[PDB]
This record gives C-alpha cells, structure tokens and sequence, in this order.
C-alpha cells in the first residue's frame, strides 16, 4: 500500500497551474535545445530555477495543512 | 553654574504646579495637528534622498539579475 | 509696574478645594 | 561628601537646555550601553575560555547547560549592536546640529568611535566560528597594506604566520580590557563637555533658558532607557539571529572558505569603501578616512550659524549623506558584481565629495542669502 | 592542500593542455610576471600557497 | 591662512628652524635605535652588530 | 532675487520661532565681543527673543503666522555692531602679521 | 552566489510567540537517532537535554543506555565502553574527520547540532534540500558521489538522498510520508540548535507584557515633571 | 483620597507599599502571563 | 587646559609638606606597582587560557616556549609580592603617624586593602598547581562558615559541588576584571 506522501500530491496540483506550466514549457524547449545542440555548455539550470521557484512557492503555500 | 550663567532683564515667567495641571492636555487634541504640522515642513528636506536610495537599490538589484540572467543569444 | 498685568490663564492647563489635592 | 559635590555638580544641578529633543538622550544610552555589555560580558568571561580546541565548546556550554546563558550571550551580541545604533544616531546628532564646535569633545569621541570598533571586531573574532575565523584573517590582512612595516605588523598582532590559538587568546586580552579604557576616555568626554555645557537644536546661546538634570532631564533619560530596554529584549527574546550570520554557527575551518566573506552590518559601510578603491592600499587609508573624515569635521565649518535647524540646503546636503551611507551599508553586503560595484565607486565618491566640499560650499551660500557674507 | 604553517599548501598537478595553456599566457602582460614555468620544478606539477594576495 | 602669511611670521620661523631640525633629528636617532632598524644600523662601525 | 530671497526666508524657519538673524549667529569671539558692545534695551530684547525661541522649541510649537518675523522687518542690529570688531580685530592681526 | 532560495513554510513556530511542537520534535529525535546518526554528528547534544522536552527521566535513560559509549581508562590502564549515560553526549558516527571523509567519498557530514542556524534560512533550507534531490536537468552531469538538490550549494550535496517514503517508521504511527518526516527533523534540528526556544518565547511574552504596563507609566511620569516647563508662560515685560 | 494621606504621602509609607505590593505582583503577574502563554502555544 | 588642570592642582603643583620622610613614597610605589600588574598581567592574558586541562600548560608554554615569558610571569607574582611589601608599609605609616584621622581616605583604604587581598587570592588560585587548588577549597570552604547561607555562597562561588572548572574560569574573569576597579 503505497503510503502517499502529501508532498506528491501536493507538487502535481501546484504544477497544473499557469506560471509552472509556463517555465515548464521554457525548460522543455531549453532541455530539447540543449539535446538538440549535441555538443554545447548551455545549461538548463535557470529555467529549471525559475520552476522549481514558482513550484515551490505554491507548494509552501499550502502543504502544512497536510502534515500532522 | 546657576546664577552665573547669563544677564536677562525684565522677563517675567508664570508656571503652574504639576499636580496642579492636567497631565496631557489636549494631548491628541493639538499632538495630532502639531505632529502633522512638523511633518509638512521637514518632509521635503528629508524624504526624496531616501526615495531615490530605495529606485537605486530597487534597480541595483533588478539590474543585477538581469546580468546574472543568461544570455540568450549567447550558446547558440 | 508689577500689578499692570495679571497672572496669565493657565485654563487649557489647569485641571477641572483641598477635598480634591488629597487625589490630585 | 567632596564626593556629593562632583556628583551634583555633574548629573543634578547641572544646568540643562530646556529644549534638547529626544535625540540628546542617546550618549546617555550608550553609557548604559557600555555598562549591560561589561556586565553581560562579565558573565560571559566566567564560562568562555579563550582556547581554539575548546572556544566553540565553550560558547554551546554557555548556550546549552548555563542556567540563562544563552539570555546573556545573546544581549551581549545584540547589546552591541544597540551600542552601534546608539552611536551612530550620537554621531548623526553631532554632525546635523553643529555640535563638532567643541572641538576636544569631538576628538575624544572620535578616539571613542576607534576603541569602541576594535573592541567590538575582536569580539566578534572571540567565539571562533567560520565566520569569525575568516574575518579576524581579513582585517588583519588589511594591515598588511602598510607600505614597509605592514608585514611585520600583522604577523606581531597575529602572533605567527597565521591567526591561530595565538590571536584568539590575545584578543581575548584586548576585548576584555578595551570597554574600561573606554569608560575612562567616557569620563574625559564628559569633563571636556561641562566646561561648555550641551547643546541644544536651535543652535543659539541657551544661557537664558536653562534647567535642573534631576527632575527633567533625568526621567527623560529613565524612559530613554526603558524604551531602548524594549527594542534590545525584543531583538534577543524574538529575533536574536536576524542582525548576526548564520556561518558563525559552524566551527571555525581554515581549510574551508565561505563563499561570501563579511564583517557585522556596522562595519559595512566601511567595507564597501573599502572594496571599491581598486588599491590596496587606497582601500586601507580610506577606510580609514572615512572614520577620521569626522575628526576633520570642525575645521569645515564655514556658516556663522551652528545648528542645522535654520539651514534648508546643508539639511538637504545632510539627509543626502545619510541616504548614501545607508547606500554603502546595502553594498557592502551585496557580492562583488555589476552594478554593485560602480554604485560603491559612486557612493564613496559622493560621501567624501558631500562632506569634504559640498558642505562648506553651501554653508558659504546661505550666508549670501540672509546678506552675511 | 595541507595547512602547512597553518595555511593552505595548495599542491597540484597539471594536464598536457592545462601546462600548455599556462605557458601561452603572456608572462609580461600578467598582472604579476611569472611565467608558469617558473613558480614550478615541473610542469605536471605546480604547488601555491592559498592566501589571496587581497586579505 | 590669511595672518600666516607675514614678514615677521616668516622670520619667526627661519629663526626657528634649526631647532625643529634639531629635534626631527633626535626622534630619527630615536627611531633608528628603539627599531634597532639595522637597515641603518649596518652603517654606523661600532654599532654593527 | 527679492522673492527667491523670502523664499528662502521662510523655509530657513527661525521666523516662526519670532527670532532675527542676528539671533542665529554662532557666538564665536567676534560675535561675543559684538553683543557685549550692545546698548542695554537691544541686549535685552535679543535676550528674551532667545528665551521665548527655546521655550517654543521646548514646547515644539511655534508662533501664530501673525507673530512671525517679517522677512523686511528683520533688523540686523549686530551686524553693524559686529562689522567693526572684524575690522579691530583684521587691523591688529595685520600688525602681528608686520 | 547563484542558488535557489528555499521558499518560507507555515511553521507551528514561525509566530512571534509560537513555540515548538514537541511531538514534532520527538519524532524527529526518532528520525535522526534511526536515519541520521550514521553519518551525522551532534556534539554539543547530550541525553538530559530530552528530559522535559520529549522525553522523561526513564524514556531519556532508557534511549540512552540503548548505545554504548567508551568512558575512561580502566585501572588497568585501558579503554572500555559502558552504557550510555543521562550525562553522555550523542554518539560519534567517526572517531575523527578523516575517517568520515574516507567513509563519504570525500566528503565530511557536518555537525547537525547547530545546521539550521549555520544554513542560510536553514528550516527551510533543511526541508528543502532533504526533499530537493530533483534530477539534474541537461547540460549538467555531476560526478559519482554527487547529487544535484537545486538549494544544496552548486547542487552537489555529497549526500544520498536519505529519506525514502515509509523509510522509517514512527512510534507514535504518524504515516511516515517522507515529508512528516523532513517536517520532523526539521523542528527537531531547529530544537537542537536552540533548546531554549520555547522558555525564551515566555520571556518575551512576559517583557511584552510588563513593557506595556511600564512605557505609559514612566511617560506619564515624565509628562508630570515636564508639564511644569510645558506650562511656563514667558512675558517681557521692559520697564519702558 | 484615604490612600494618599495613608500610604502614599509618607515616603516611608510610599516604600512599604512599593515593597509589598511588588512582592505580590510578581505572583500575579506571573500567573497571569503564564496563563496567557499557555494559551497561546 | 581642563584636562591638564587637574594635573597641575594635583601632579605638579600641589602643595605638599616639605619634611615628608622615605615611607611617603610608598603609596606611589603602590600605583606604580598596580599599573606594573596590570601591564604584566595582559601580557599573561594573551597566552593563559582558564581550562583546568589546559592551564598549567599554558603557563609552562608561557615559561618556555613565548619570547621572555618566563620574565613576565615571574615579574607579575615578585611584583604582586611586593604589592604587598609596599601596601603593609603603607598601612604602617598611616597607623604610626596618626593619618587614620582623614577617615575618608582610611576608609576608602581599607576598601582597597579587601580588593587587592581578593584579586591576589583568585590570581594565586588560577595556574591551577597543587597549591593553588588546595588553598581554594580551604578559603572558599571559610564562607561555609556563615551560619545560615553559608553552604549556597560557597556552592555559588565555587558554581559547582567542588572547585571544579567552573571556579577556574570565573576566577579568571573576577582576577581580571577587579585592579580596574581598584584603579578606580
Ligand atoms: C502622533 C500621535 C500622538 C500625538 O499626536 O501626540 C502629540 C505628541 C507630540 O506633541 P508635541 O506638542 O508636538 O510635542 C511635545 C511632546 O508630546 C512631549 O513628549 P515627547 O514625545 O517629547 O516625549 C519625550 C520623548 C523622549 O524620547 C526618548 O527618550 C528617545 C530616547 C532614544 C530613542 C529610544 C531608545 C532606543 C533607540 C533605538 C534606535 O519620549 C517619546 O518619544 C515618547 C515616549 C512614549 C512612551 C510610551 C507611551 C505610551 O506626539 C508624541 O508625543 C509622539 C511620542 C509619543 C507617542
Ligand atoms: C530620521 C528623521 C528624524 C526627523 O524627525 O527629522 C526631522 C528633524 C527636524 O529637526 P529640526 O529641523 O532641528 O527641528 C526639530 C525641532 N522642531 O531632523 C532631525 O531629527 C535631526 C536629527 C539629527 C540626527 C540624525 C541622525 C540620523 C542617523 C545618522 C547616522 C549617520 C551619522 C554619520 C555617521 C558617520
Ligand atoms: C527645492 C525647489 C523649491 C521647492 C519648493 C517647495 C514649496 C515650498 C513652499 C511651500 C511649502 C512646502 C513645504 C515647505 C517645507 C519647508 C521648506 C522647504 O522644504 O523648501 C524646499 C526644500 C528646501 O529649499 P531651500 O533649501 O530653501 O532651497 C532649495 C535648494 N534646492 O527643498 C526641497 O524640498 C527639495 C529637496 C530635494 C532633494 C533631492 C535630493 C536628491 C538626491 C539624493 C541622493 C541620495 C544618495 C543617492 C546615491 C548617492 C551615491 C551614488
Ligand atoms: C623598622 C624601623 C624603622 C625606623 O626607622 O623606626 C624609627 C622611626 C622614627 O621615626 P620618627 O620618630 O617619626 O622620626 C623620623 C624623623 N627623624 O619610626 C618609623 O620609621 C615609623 C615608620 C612607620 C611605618 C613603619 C612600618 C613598619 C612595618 C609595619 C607593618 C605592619 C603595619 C600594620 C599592619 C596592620
Ligand atoms: C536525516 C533525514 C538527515 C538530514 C535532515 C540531513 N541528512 Fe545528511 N549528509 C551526509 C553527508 C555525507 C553530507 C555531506 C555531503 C556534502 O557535503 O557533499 C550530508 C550533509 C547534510 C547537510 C548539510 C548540507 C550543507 O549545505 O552543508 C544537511 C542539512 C543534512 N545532511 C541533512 C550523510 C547523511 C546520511 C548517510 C547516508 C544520512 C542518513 C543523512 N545524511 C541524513 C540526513
Ligand atoms: C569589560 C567588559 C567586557 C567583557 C568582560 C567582555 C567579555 C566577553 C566575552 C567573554 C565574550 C565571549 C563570549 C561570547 O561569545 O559572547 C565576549 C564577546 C563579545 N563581546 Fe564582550 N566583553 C566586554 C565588553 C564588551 C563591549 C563593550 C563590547 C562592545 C564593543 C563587546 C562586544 C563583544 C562582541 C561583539 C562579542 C562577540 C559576541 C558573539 O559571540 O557574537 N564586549 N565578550
Ligand atoms: C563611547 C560612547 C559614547 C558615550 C558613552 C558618550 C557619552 C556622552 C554623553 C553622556 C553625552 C552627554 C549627553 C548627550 O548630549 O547625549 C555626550 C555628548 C556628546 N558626545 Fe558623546 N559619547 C559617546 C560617543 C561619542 C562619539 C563617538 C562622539 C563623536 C562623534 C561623541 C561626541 C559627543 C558630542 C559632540 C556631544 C555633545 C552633544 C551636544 O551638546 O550636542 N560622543 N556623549
Ligand atoms: C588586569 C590586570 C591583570 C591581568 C590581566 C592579570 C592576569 C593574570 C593571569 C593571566 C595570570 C595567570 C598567569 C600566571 O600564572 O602568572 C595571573 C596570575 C596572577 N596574578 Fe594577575 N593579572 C592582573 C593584575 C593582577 C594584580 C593587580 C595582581 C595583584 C593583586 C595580580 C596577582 C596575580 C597573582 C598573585 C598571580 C599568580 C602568579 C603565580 O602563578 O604565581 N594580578 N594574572
Ligand atoms: C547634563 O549634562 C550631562 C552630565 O552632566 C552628565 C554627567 C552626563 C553623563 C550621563 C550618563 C549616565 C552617561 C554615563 C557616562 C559614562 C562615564 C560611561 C562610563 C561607564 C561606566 C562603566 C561607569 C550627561 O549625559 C549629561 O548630558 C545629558
Ligand atoms: C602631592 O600629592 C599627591 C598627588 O597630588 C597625587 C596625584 C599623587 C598620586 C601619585 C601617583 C603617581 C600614584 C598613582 C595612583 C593611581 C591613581 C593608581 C591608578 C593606576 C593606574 C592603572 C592608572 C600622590 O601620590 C600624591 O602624594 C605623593
């Protein structure tokens, strides 16, 4: 029985909003960019960054409740 | 010390015990007006130099994401 | 000389009788 | 008593300005000061031992099991940056209402100022944290920059080839015996002020209109202190972390560098002059000017009025200095990167451009406009 | 690195391209003339003191 | 300064002079000694060493 | 020039405390020497407007605009006064100087 | 330096006046005792710091006569080791650093007793980099050893990811979702670096409290001695 | 008005009262503000 | 000059009486030799260190590994061996000659006579020798003495069951801290 951890749950219901799926999307394009181009030094961190940072944000936003 | 101090003439001075008078009179009766009465005349000397600390700072830190803010065009 | 003016109205100062300084 | 005598003539009957604002309370704070940081650091010196192996442990010993040690660290810690606040806002005070004419006043509290950073710098070296560590070597550094002798020097203070148990112990020395010689430079600053009695914010001759200390300017003193009671209990009872660094938690290792190395806010402004002259050298000198800057304060006093209360543009030219000091304490703290750099650049150059010539300046053309000059 | 005399001894070894490189560099236009070569016995081999010449 | 800028100022210093190169040279002496400065101590005979 | 002049006046603000200028200049010796060269009547009003500006500044207030010193009213009664102990006092360090 | 900033959590203690939930803390006491003390060091954390805090007097004897602790030379002149004490510290994971830098790939575990305030918004930071072990995106690769946790300073944290849902379990049967866990050690870490949370937060409630009687009291007091002056009517009154 | 003229007008009085009255308040106040610091955490 | 005054009133000019034999010098011999303390305990403060594991090797570092060390350590317990010389003699000479009757100055004497009798017991307690620790119970046990509260002011003191680190180090800090106060 998978024990869930809210933090999951959490985390997919915070990336269905807009700014996630928007820096998503950049980090896709950045990430495919840099497949794309086999031999290049360009990162994807700071797209990766920017999600992570509106992710996480709204993930703060509201996990406490969840946690006894 | 006292009594050495300066030469005055013919200045008279009325006072009143303390228990005599009220403590705060009209305290929020003319403080209000008063304070308010200060803050319009030093407010021009003193709020726009901070203003423009708070636009340099606020830009500083602004301008320096965008230059640690990746290049584009560069890496590709 | 020193009866032309009188002492000056501490009114907006004083408070609103020895039954009272005993609280004062 | 002889004794009362010297009691009185300087605290009871001593003839007061009747209309000194709030801000002549400060000096007096900062006498209080001096005393909760002796007392406090009394009771820190009876736990702390000055050795490198055992100085962390000694500090978590006072946190941990000393029954309300961490209550007196940390009104140490934050004791001393109430002291830094209270003398900046005394300088401040100095510097707006002209109170820098008395001028052996000013020279002993500028010697003060000194004793008072260098106490508080060896300080902060005393619990031999990372960050504490990295900022006793920089500073120490800093001497270096002396022209011949420096090397000498900095290996003198440091007590061998690098700070070590060396320092620690002897800057234990220093910190401990510092505060009383300057509660003794105190005393001497509040001799050479009677002989000329306090200012007041007009700026005009108070003779006329003085009163007694006891009654009036006493309690006033009494709730100064109260209420510097609260912000300094408010800032160790619920924020005792949100002036100092969280890298001073971590033991001192000379193997690992921090990524961002920085003294306490106080020293900042310092710092970003520091920073910005691209030599050395001029950085070290500076720095140095920048304190000193004040000593040469009374001899650029150019307006036939002493006081700031009657002179708009040198009051715009004043509010204008604070600003860019503020400025250099956002810097300092900021990394070494565009634009933080050139703003420090800029920053310094204004502070020293205000204060060295725009002041005079313009003290020497509100004299034109009331037909002095 | 070591902390000989309580200080870092940085010690490190260096790679055909890392020497070549090291000797490219300009030794006069260095801020410090000192060709890598000659603060080295060995070219694989380079071995510093860790203090910053600033602080 | 505008009153040190005098004739009798002038010749109050010249008189003055030597004496204050006297005591330049006193400290200096000092200096070299208390130092032990052998920078310049190396020079004079007896005292090398 | 004239208007920019009240202007400036006003803002300087030691009008509203009921002083003159004369009254705001730092006692130096030059100035000390020009008082005490004062007749009696002139001392003793620059005395009591002294005394009236510290008790408004003790108090915070300051006086009703129809008490205010008038910018052309302002009388520099010191100035004269002081021109001359300048003028002694340049003469004799002139001759210090020669 | 470039690195993510670890967002700010509705901590139970977060309030001016809000103290610490002692549950949380005794379970994440359980969390470090079972998952981070193989690594971790707590040097300056004895036994009877839990007596009142989490713990009583036997649970805390019992926790810490469950490990063994070398303690003194035998009169033989040898060492030995004797159950723990109420008066041990926490047991050292590595008798020196060397050894923990040759059982962590080269890398040392630090002292965790003091991590959440030597760590930049080190509450957060704890959480976040405990639950921040994301995959490397592309155009980094990281090396053996190496993780890439975006808070961990250049996303490099030698440390494996230690918390794996259900990874322990706690007593009190709270679910062990990797997150109550984090949230858990993490008060705990933050109990650890400051015991006296909770007894300095009723200082302050009481400072609060008593500086709101004494503030108007001493300006009143002021205001009596001061009104005398506040009052005084100045008149010049020349001979004429 | 009694107060005044009964423990508050002789200063020997002013003390006992100060004195007495602060080594009540401390029972009080502390009972008071523990009651509130309970409640609130 | 008011700084300079008061060394003019009390240092150079102040009338002093003109047949004042030898034993006068000796209370400036006590300030002199109070400011030698001082400079010669800093100079002992700068490599001490208050851990009863480390303090009798610190003072044997002192002695044979600092640069003159031996001198300064051996300077401070001769010089506060003839604190003492000179601070008898003073006393002497204030008990023959009838000066008691400044009463001021006799009081404020005996003030320092009780400090400096302090200072220098916790100054012989902290290079934690044999001697030093035995002798510290000793005294610290006198105040056990007091009839009623005698047991917590020695328990206080010694900030533990028996002297222990805890005295060690508050020995220090109160060592330290008082010829300031007695300069005072
Ligand atoms: C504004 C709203 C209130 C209002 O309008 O009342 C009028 C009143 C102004 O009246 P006014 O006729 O213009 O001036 C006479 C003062 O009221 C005469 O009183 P004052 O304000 O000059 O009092 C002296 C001053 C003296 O202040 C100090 O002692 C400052 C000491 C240094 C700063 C504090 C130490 C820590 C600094 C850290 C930086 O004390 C205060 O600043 C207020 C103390 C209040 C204590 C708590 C009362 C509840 O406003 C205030 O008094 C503001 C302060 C009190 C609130
Ligand atoms: C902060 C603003 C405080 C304030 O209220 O500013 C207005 C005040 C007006 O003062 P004034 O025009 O003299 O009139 C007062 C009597 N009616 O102006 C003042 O309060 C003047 C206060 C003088 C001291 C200000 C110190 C500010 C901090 C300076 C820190 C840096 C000092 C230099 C360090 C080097
Ligand atoms: C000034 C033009 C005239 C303004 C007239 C306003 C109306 C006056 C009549 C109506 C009454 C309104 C309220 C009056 C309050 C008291 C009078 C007053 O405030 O006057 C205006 C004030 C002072 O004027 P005054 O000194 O007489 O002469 C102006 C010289 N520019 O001057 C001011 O208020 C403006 C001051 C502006 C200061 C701007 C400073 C900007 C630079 C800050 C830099 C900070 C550091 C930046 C970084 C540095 C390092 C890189
Ligand atoms: C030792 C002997 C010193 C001595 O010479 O004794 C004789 C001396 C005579 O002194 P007098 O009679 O006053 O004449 C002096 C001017 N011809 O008398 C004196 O010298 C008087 C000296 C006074 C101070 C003597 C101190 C001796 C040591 C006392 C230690 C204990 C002091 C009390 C402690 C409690
Ligand atoms: C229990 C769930 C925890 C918690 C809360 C933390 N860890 Fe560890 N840790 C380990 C190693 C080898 C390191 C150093 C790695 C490196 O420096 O590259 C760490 C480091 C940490 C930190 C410090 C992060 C920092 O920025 O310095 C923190 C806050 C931390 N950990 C939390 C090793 C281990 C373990 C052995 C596999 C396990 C178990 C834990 N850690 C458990 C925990
Ligand atoms: C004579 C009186 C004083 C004594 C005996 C004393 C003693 C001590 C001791 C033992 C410590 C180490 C304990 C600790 O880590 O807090 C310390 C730390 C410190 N002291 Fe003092 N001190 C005194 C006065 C002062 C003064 C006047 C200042 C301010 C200038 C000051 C500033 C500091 C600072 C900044 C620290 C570091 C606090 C920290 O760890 O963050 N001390 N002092
Ligand atoms: C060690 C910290 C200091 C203490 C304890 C101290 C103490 C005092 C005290 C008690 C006063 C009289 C009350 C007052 O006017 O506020 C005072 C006034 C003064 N101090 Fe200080 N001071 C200190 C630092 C300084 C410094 C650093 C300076 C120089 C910048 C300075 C310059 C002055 C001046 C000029 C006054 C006169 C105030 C006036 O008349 O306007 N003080 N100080
Ligand atoms: C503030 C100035 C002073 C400091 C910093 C200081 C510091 C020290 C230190 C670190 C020691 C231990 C080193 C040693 O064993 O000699 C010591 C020892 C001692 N001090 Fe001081 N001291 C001071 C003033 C004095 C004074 C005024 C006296 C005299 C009353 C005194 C009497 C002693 C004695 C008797 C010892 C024991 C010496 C021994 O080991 O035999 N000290 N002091
Ligand atoms: C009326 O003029 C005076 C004045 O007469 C005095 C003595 C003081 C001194 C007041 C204080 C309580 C400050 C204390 C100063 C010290 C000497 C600090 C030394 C500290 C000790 C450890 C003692 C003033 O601040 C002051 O102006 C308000
Ligand atoms: C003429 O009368 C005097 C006298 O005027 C003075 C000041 C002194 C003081 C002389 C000394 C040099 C003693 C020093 C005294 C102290 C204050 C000790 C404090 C020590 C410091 C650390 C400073 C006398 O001894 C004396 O009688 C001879």
């Amino acid at each position: 029985e998978e024990l869930v951890d809210p933090l999951t749950t959490v985390r997919e219901h915070c990336e269905q909003l807009e700014k996630c799926v928007k820096a998503r999307e950049r980090l896709e394009l950045c990430d495919n960019r840099v497949s794309s181009r086999s031999q290049t030094e360009e990162d994807c961190t700071e797209e990766l960054f920017d999600f992570l940072h509106a992710r996480d944000h709204c993930v703060a936003h509201k996990l406490f409740k969840n946690l006894k | 010390e006292f009594g050495n101090l300066a030469r005055i003439r013919h200045v008279i001075s009325y006072s009143l015990s303390p228990f005599e008078q009220r403590a705060f009179p009209s305290y929020f009766s003319k403080g209000i007006p008063n304070v308010l009465r200060r803050t319009r005349e030093r407010i021009l000397r003193v709020a726009p130099p901070f203003v423009v600390v708070y636009l340099i700072y606020t830009w500083g830190n602004q301008e320096f994401e965008q230059s640690k803010r990746k290049n584009p065009a560069m890496y590709e | 000389s020193h009866t032309d003016v009188k002492v000056p109205d501490f009114s907006d100062y004083r408070r609103a009788s020895k039954e009272s300084s005993e609280a004062r | 008593h002889p004794l009362f005598k010297i009691i009185n003539h300087s605290f009871i009957d001593l003839p007061a300005p009747s209309n000194i604002s709030s801000w002549w309370n400060f000096g007096s704070l900062l006498g209080v000061c001096l005393m909760v940081q002796i007392i406090t650091g009394l009771f820190l010196a009876m736990h702390y031992t000055s050795d490198t192996m055992t100085a962390f442990s000694s500090v978590t010993h006072i946190c941990r099991d000393v029954n309300y040690g961490w209550l007196i660290r940390y009104m140490h810690a934050n004791g001393a940056s109430m002291f830094f606040i209270c003398l900046f806002l005394h300088v401040g005070r100095g510097l707006y209402y002209g109170s820098y004419t008395f001028m052996e006043t000013w020279n002993i509290g500028v010697l003060l100022l000194f004793a008072v950073m260098a106490t508080a710098f060896m300080g902060y070296v005393l619990p031999w944290g990372q960050m504490s560590f990295w900022g006793a070597t920089v500073i120490t550094n800093l001497l270096s920059a002396i022209p011949y002798i420096g090397t000498t020097l900095v290996e003198w203070i440091w007590g061998g080839f690098s700070v070590d148990k060396a320092t620690l112990t002897r800057f234990f020395a220093f910190h401990f015996i510092l505060p009383f010689i300057i509660a003794a430079l105190a005393i001497v600053h509040l001799l050479f002020l009677h002989e000329t009695g306090s200012n007041n914010p007009t700026g005009l001759n108070s003779d006329a209109d003085k009163i007694p200390f006891h009654p009036y300017y006493t309690i006033k003193d009494i709730l100064g202190i109260l209420i510097m009671f609260l912000i300094l209990m408010t800032l160790v009872l619920f924020f005792p972390d949100m002036l100092g660094d969280p890298d001073n938690y971590m033991p001192a290792n000379p193997l690992n560098t921090p990524p961002h190395i920085k003294p306490e806010w106080y020293f900042l402004f310092a710092y970003a002059i520091l920073r910005s002259i691209p030599n050395k050298l001029g950085g070290v000198l500076a720095l140095i000017l920048s304190i000193l800057i004040l000593a040469l304060m009374p001899f650029l006093h150019t307006s036939k009025q002493r006081s700031l209360m009657f002179r708009p543009i040198t009051q715009i030219l004043y509010w204008i200095l604070v600003a860019n000091l503020l400025i250099l304490t956002w810097i300092g703290g900021q990394p070494v990167e565009h634009p933080f750099i050139i703003i420090g650049q800029l920053a310094s150059i204004s502070y020293f451009s205000i204060i060295l010539i725009l002041m005079p300046i313009s003290g020497i053309i509100e004299d034109k406009m009331l037909k002095l000059y | 690195a070591f902390k000989w005399r309580g200080k870092p001894l940085f010690v490190r070894h260096r790679t055909k391209k890392e020497i070549d490189q090291e000797a490219a560099v300009e030794v006069s236009q260095l801020r410090d003339p000192q060709h890598d070569l000659d603060r080295v016995k060995k070219p694989e081999w380079v071995i510093l003191i860790g203090v910053c010449t600033h602080l | 300064l505008s009153r040190f800028l005098g004739p009798r100022y002038r010749e109050l210093a010249r008189n003055w002079i030597p004496t204050a190169g006297m005591w330049g040279t006193v400290g200096a002496v000092g200096l070299v000694w208390a130092t032990d400065w052998r920078l310049i101590l190396d020079w004079v005979p007896y005292i090398n060493g | 020039l004239d208007g920019f002049r009240k202007w400036y006046y006003n803002a300087a603000g030691f009008n509203k405390l009921g002083l003159m200028r004369d009254d705001t200049l730092h006692e130096t010796e030059d100035v000390k020497e020009a008082i005490r060269r004062l007749p009696e009547d002139l001392y003793n009003d620059r005395m009591f407007r002294i005394k009236r500006a510290l008790d408004l500044t003790m108090r915070h207030q300051i006086l009703p605009k129809d008490q205010w010193t008038k910018y052309e009213e302002d009388k520099f009664y010191l100035e004269p006064y002081l021109k001359e102990v300048i003028r002694e006092r340049k003469e004799r360090e002139e001759w210090a100087k020669k | 330096d470039l690195e993510l900033h670890p967002p700010s959590y509705p901590w139970s203690h977060r309030g001016l006046l809000s103290s610490l939930d002692h549950t949380s803390i005794r379970r994440g006491f359980q969390v470090y005792k079972q998952v981070c003390s193989s690594c971790h060091s707590m040097d300056y954390v004895a036994y009877r710091h839990l007596v009142g805090v989490c713990y009583t007097e036997e649970e805390a004897k019992a926790l810490a006569e469950e490990v063994e602790v070398q303690d003194g030379p035998n009169d033989d002149g040898e060492m030995f080791m004797r159950p723990g004490k109420l008066s041990d510290y926490f047991p050292k994971p590595y008798p020196n650093p060397e050894a923990a830098r040759a059982a962590n790939n080269g890398a040392l575990p630090p002292d965790l007793s003091y991590i959440v305030r030597a760590r930049h918004g080190g509450e957060d930071y704890v959480f976040s980099l405990l639950t921040g072990y994301c995959e490397p995106p592309t155009g980094v690769s990281l090396r053996e050893g190496l993780y890439f946790n975006p808070y961990f300073p250049g996303q490099a944290i030698g440390m494996a990811p230690p918390i794996y849902t259900e990874v322990l379990e706690y007593d009190d049967g709270t679910p062990a979702t990797m997150s109550q866990v984090a949230k858990d050690v993490a008060t705990f870490l933050r109990w650890a670096s400051e015991p006296e949370h909770d007894h300095r937060k009723r200082m302050g409630l009481k400072m609060l409290l008593m500086m709101g009687l004494l503030l108007p009291l001493t300006y009143a007091m002021k205001r009596h001695k001061w009104s005398v002056l506040k009052s005084r009517k100045l008149a010049y009154r020349p001979p004429k | 008005s009694r107060l005044y003229s009964l423990l508050f007008r002789r200063t020997s009085t002013f003390a006992l009262t100060i004195a007495v009255g602060a080594l009540f308040f401390e029972r009080a106040f502390d009972q008071g503000a523990d009651a509130i610091y309970e409640h609130i955490n």
